[PDB]
């Protein structure tokens, strides 16, 4: 959640003030996935150390 | 990975087997099994 300040103003006497509403924000992150493969053949693993 | 060299072979251990093979012709007599057999000690054998 993300949000910024209140705008202030120099006001006169008798004055109104002015509408301040900060607005939100919502930054999202996602998870993503990496893979790798090594296929082998049954001779090479045995004989190979 | 395979057994090809490039693809993982060059991790195979050589094998090898230290027992000659003796492949000459020779030849071969049975006259040991028949004659006598003395043993000396100089250089001539006298009987």
């Amino acid at each position: 959640v993300s949000s910024a300040a209140v705008q202030w103003s120099w006001d006169a006497e008798f004055e109104e003030v002015s509408d301040d509403s900060p607005e939100f924000g919502q930054p999202e992150i996602p998870v993503k996935k990496a893979q790798g493969f090594v296929p082998i053949s049954i001779e090479a693993l045995q004989d190979e150390a | 990975m395979g057994l090809t060299k490039a693809d993982g072979g060059y991790l195979v251990p050589f094998q090898l087997d230290p027992t000659v093979i003796i492949t000459s012709n020779g030849s071969l007599n049975d006259i040991r099994r028949f004659a006598r057999q003395v043993v000396a000690t100089g250089d001539v054998w006298h009987g």
